[PDB]
């Protein structure tokens, strides 16, 4: 069965970083695209990056562009997610998904436990 | 996880047709290859045909020609395989695998049934052995270039073969340690490293760069 | 960057009744053929799980009541009469590049 | 009447034609199913007594008459005017095939300025469910539905094939082909615009960039490692396979679309200057060098092929089964991102496969408006200017059959049939009418005059006797098997075979019903009625 596994949480202190991990089984995550969405207290999602094990590419928009750091390492099944400069506005969940094939739309289709980063 | 069940054995009257049949579970049946080889009497393996269920395609052996049709149906994730014009020289047992892509390699095989009525690669001495925990090695050379496509098998008395090496170098999943092996271009070579009583089989070189696959003229280690 | 955006805010579906759920945007999304927005569910603690691909076809463990379809700037999330487990909160999402946006999102319960 | 220039322009013009992208696909797709040498060999037999003779025959022809394709015969034989009619309707099949293809090549070209060539990794736009063409260290397995990010691209990142079911069911039409297609007609036009005292310049560049090319991609193929697997797969002749009936149709075959004869487009550019002793040594030139062109293209492809089946681990054989031009847009661009020199020779192939088909596609329009303004003065004395923009737009809504229908599912059923028999009837036609009827002593008079030397009772030979039988066996090995093809795990049904065959079928209808026109007209009796539409002159 498929399952993504993350870290566990983590307190921040202001201008500190983290490092949340996510490792992929039981399937190609090598020809997949890793996500990363916040879970914000009151408000819906917003996307963070997205990056593709095998390649090392990365898309970033809403402004965290200036604010993370996304890498992937194809013999250990895992993906890790930088952050830096964080303050209590970057306070919420992280969640790892696993973005399906491109012929059904890039569904994320399965999910991990998320993060804590505050 | 995966099967591949035949029918049982018969005898045709020389000059009629034979038919054998084989089930598969465990695996989609429409995502791999469904080739059979053949097995001469006392005699080394020999490829005979492939077929493509997604659209009834087939390729197969010159020898073949006049000799063997293959089909499948998919609705019952059933294969079937039509001899004709059989002969004394037939007298074989067949046998019913998987095969994937870009290895076109067996990767299992069935039980196999009796039957009653290009590139080569060729082998040392049948008779290379030494005593038990001793490291062994068999020689294979090849009459054309190829690169690493290359495997190895193993075929204990009554029982169907197996893929042991994968590459001439790699080791398959469901193999012990033991096993190794090196090569490339025409020069192979098959090594145990502490071998075992368990390990007194058959062993076969086989072609893997071109199509049609053909194997060596297979050699055995005993002791 | 492709806008999302999501209405009503907050859907009094009572119980047994038909919800429809719309996602318009500024594009232009049907590229190739396949329509780059999907759907998500989200309850208290719980993931957010699939629910659509391309916005017409039904997800892996989701149940048959929920669907959509549409064309062009605007699609809607066919739902079938709710119950009260199916209290959550649906996101519309774009996967068509550069960037992969999501809206604001809907409260569907009873 | 306009003439030509610097004899070379000409050599220029000729050989542009001469070699097209079509050389590049069916010439090495052939080879080696038919031996590889084994192939070469009737090869070169054939072009020998197949290939120069009706090659310098329709130039020889143009030579002295200098009429086109439609007036010429009201002086060679007047019951044979319906040949450049079935020329013009043949000519608006090949136009859209030819034409349709380069917007395929030139939606690589803009897409190869990007130094990350998207065709080695399925990012996000591609059917990534199939895709897995990293071939790491043995952790990997290639399913029969599995397929390559280049695979994809070719398959729904230029025709989105997957919009449309099949023959009987089309889809729309792609925006960036229909950029890429209005483009092509651009340059097309302003080539044969100015007029052909200005498409000499046109083909100075075009026909000479390709051989530069060539020497730029066989550099690099050759100097990696592999070449040497990849030119022993091609050249190592089978021997035994040459006694089939398959390699000599096949070795004919390929001379006559690699030369083109009986195409009206090189009748019609020897109608443009006299040739005074330097015709038969510019065509024989164009022949041999036509032959070689398509010899060193093909050591290209398999000498890239070489380095790519090191490293796959199999054989040059059973890779990429499909098709000719699914080999070449899919396999050849895998193998531009895995040679190490990528974001330049994206640019040379895709440059030069556009080239090849534009400067084959200029001269293939020059063929037409050539006949048709020979035999309408009033057009071409006022209109030269404009008909030339009636046949592009004419053109253009000949390609537009594919772009928004969907995808290929035109492209290869017009292939079969639009270059079938009714090319071959129009080139038999041409041998036949201007040796038996039009006496082959008037036709070897004509010549000898203009050129200061006879080539008879050499070429003569072969004008009678090996070249109606070499032709007509190209007639009788296509109604013996009916060639039921695929596309792409979809096998074409009946009714669409059958619709090929009535569009080939009906491209040739203009020569009988020519000749049944006149003889209804022509007063007389039945055997008057017959002599008045003999009688050359
Ligand atoms: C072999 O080679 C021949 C000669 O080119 C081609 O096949 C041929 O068969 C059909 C049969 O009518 C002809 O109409 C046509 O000229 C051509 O497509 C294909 O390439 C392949 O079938
Ligand atoms: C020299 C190679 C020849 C083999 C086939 C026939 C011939 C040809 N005839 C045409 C007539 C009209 C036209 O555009 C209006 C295009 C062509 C072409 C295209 C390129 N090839 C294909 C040439």
């Amino acid at each position: 069965q498929v399952q993504l596994q993350q870290s566990g949480p983590e307190l921040v202190k202001l201008g500190a970083s983290v490092r949340i991990s996510c490792k992929a089984s039981g399937y190609r995550f090598s020809y997949s695209w890793m996500n990363w969405v916040k879970q914000r207290p009151g408000k819906g999602l917003e996307w963070i990056g997205r990056i593709y094990p095998g390649d090392g590419d990365t898309k970033y928009s809403g402004k965290f562009k200036g604010k993370a750091t996304l890498t992937a390492d194809k013999s250990s099944s895992t993906v890790y997610m930088q952050l830096s400069s964080l303050t209590s506005e970057d306070s919420a969940v992280y969640f790892c998904a696993r973005s399906a094939y491109g012929s059904e739309g890039f569904a994320m289709d399965y999910w991990g436990q998320g993060t804590s980063v505050t | 996880e995966v099967q591949l069940q035949q029918s049982g054995p018969e005898l045709v009257k020389p000059g009629a047709s034979v038919k054998i049949s084989c089930k598969a579970s465990g695996y989609t049946f429409t995502d791999y290859y469904m080739n059979w080889v053949k097995q001469s009497h006392g005699k080394s393996l020999e490829w005979i045909g492939n077929i493509n269920p997604n659209n009834g395609g087939t390729s197969y052996n010159q020898k073949f020609k006049g000799k063997a049709t293959l089909t499948v149906d998919k609705s019952s994730t059933t294969a079937y395989m039509e001899l004709r014009s059989l002969t004394s020289e037939d007298s074989a047992v067949y046998y019913c695998t998987r095969s994937p892509v870009r290895p076109y390699y067996f990767d299992y095989w069935g039980q196999g049934t009796t039957l009653t009525v290009d590139i080569v690669m060729t082998q040392s001495h049948k008779f290379m052995s030494t005593s038990v925990g001793d490291r062994v090695s068999i020689t294979c050379k090849a009459s054309q270039d190829v690169s690493t496509a290359v495997a190895w098998y193993q075929q204990k008395p009554g029982q169907s073969p197996k893929l042991l090496i994968y590459s001439a170098s790699y080791r398959y999943t469901g193999v012990p340690d033991r096993f190794t092996g090196s090569g490339s271009g025409t020069d192979f070579t098959f090594t145990i490293s502490s071998v075992q009583a368990e390990d007194l089989a058959v062993y076969y070189c086989q072609q893997h760069y071109s199509i049609p696959r053909t194997f060596g003229g297979g050699t055995k280690l005993e002791i | 960057d492709i806008v999302l955006t999501q209405s009503p805010a907050s859907l009094a579906v009572s119980l047994g009744q038909r919800a429809t759920i719309s996602c318009r945007a500024s594009e232009s999304v049907d590229n190739y053929g396949i329509s780059f927005l999907n759907w998500f569910q989200q309850k208290p603690g719980q993931p957010p799980k699939l629910l659509i691909y391309a916005a017409s076809n039904q997800g892996s463990g989701v149940p048959a009541r929920f669907s959509g379809s549409g064309s062009g700037t605007y699609f809607s999330l066919n739902i079938h009469p709710m119950e009260e487990d199916d209290t959550a909160v649906y996101f519309c999402q774009q996967t068509k590049g550069v960037s992969w946006t999501f809206g604001g999102g809907t409260k569907v319960e009873i | 009447r306009e003439t030509w220039g610097k004899k070379v322009d000409f050599l220029l013009s000729v050989i542009g034609y001469a070699v097209d992208l079509g050389n590049v696909w069916r010439f090495p797709y052939i080879c080696y199913q038919n031996g590889g040498g084994a192939f070469l060999l009737p090869y070169t037999i054939m072009a020998i007594f197949g290939g120069i003779p009706l090659f310098y025959m329709e130039l020889a022809l143009g030579q002295y008459h200098r009429n086109g394709c439609i007036s010429i015969w009201r002086k060679i034989c007047p019951i044979f005017k319906g040949i450049g009619y079935a020329i013009c309707i043949i000519a608006f099949y090949i136009a859209s095939y030819y034409n349709t293809i380069m917007a395929w090549a030139l939606y690589y070209l803009i897409s190869s300025f990007t130094d990350q060539l998207p065709w080695t990794s399925c990012k996000n736009s591609w059917n990534t469910g199939n895709c897995t063409n990293y071939f790491s260290e043995d952790n990997i397995t290639w399913t029969l539905h599995s397929t390559s990010p280049a695979e994809e691209f070719y398959t729904r990142h230029v025709l989105q094939i997957h919009r449309s079911k099949g023959l009987q069911d089309l889809g729309g039409i792609s925006w960036q082909l229909a950029l890429c297609i209005m483009l092509i007609f651009t340059v097309i036009y302003f080539s044969i615009w100015k007029g052909v005292k200005t498409s000499g310049k046109v083909v100075w560049v075009t026909a000479t960039f390709p051989y530069i090319a060539l020497s730029v991609l066989l550099v690099r193929g050759a100097t990696l490692p592999g070449a040497w697997r990849g030119v022993l797969f091609y050249l190592k002749p089978n021997w035994q396979k040459l006694l089939e009936t398959g390699v000599w149709i096949d070795a004919a075959a390929q001379i006559f679309f690699s030369l083109g004869p009986g195409f009206g487009v090189l009748l019609a550019f020897a109608s443009y200057n006299k040739f005074n002793n330097n015709c038969y040594q510019d065509a024989l030139v164009t022949s041999v060098v036509n032959c070689m062109t398509s010899f060193v293209s093909g050591f290209v492809i398999f000498t890239v092929l070489g380095y790519m089946a090191e490293m796959r681990n199999e054989d040059v054989s059973e890779v990429a089964k499909d098709a000719g031009p699914s080999l070449l847009f899919i396999t050849y661009a895998e193998a531009i991102a895995n040679m190490p020199a990528s974001t330049f020779f994206a640019i040379i192939f895709f440059l030069m496969l556009i080239t090849l088909g534009l400067d084959s596609s200029f001269a293939g329009l020059e063929g037409v408006i050539t006949a048709v303004l020979d035999e309408f003065p009033h057009v071409w004395a006022k209109r030269r200017e404009r008909f030339v923009l009636a046949v592009v737009i004419t053109c253009f809504f000949g390609s537009l059959v594919t772009l928004t229908f969907g995808g290929a599912y035109v492209v290869k059923l017009l292939e079969e049939y639009a270059t079938g028999p009714a090319v071959l009837t129009v080139a038999l036609i041409e041998a036949v009418a201007v040796s038996w009827f039009y006496g082959i002593t008037q036709f070897c008079r004509d010549v000898k005059e203009m050129l200061g030397f006879s080539p008879g009772w050499f070429w003569r030979i072969c004008w009678v006797a090996i070249s109606p039988l070499f032709l007509l066996f190209i007639i009788a090995s296509f109604l013996m098997s009916p060639p039921q093809l695929r596309l792409f795990q979809y096998n074409y049904p009946y009714w669409s075979i059958i619709l090929g065959y009535a569009i080939g079928t009906s491209s040739f209808i203009c020569i009988p019903t020519y000749i049944a026109y006149r003889l209804i007209i022509t007063p007389g009796t039945f055997k008057e009625r017959i002599i008045k539409s003999i009688t050359p002159e």
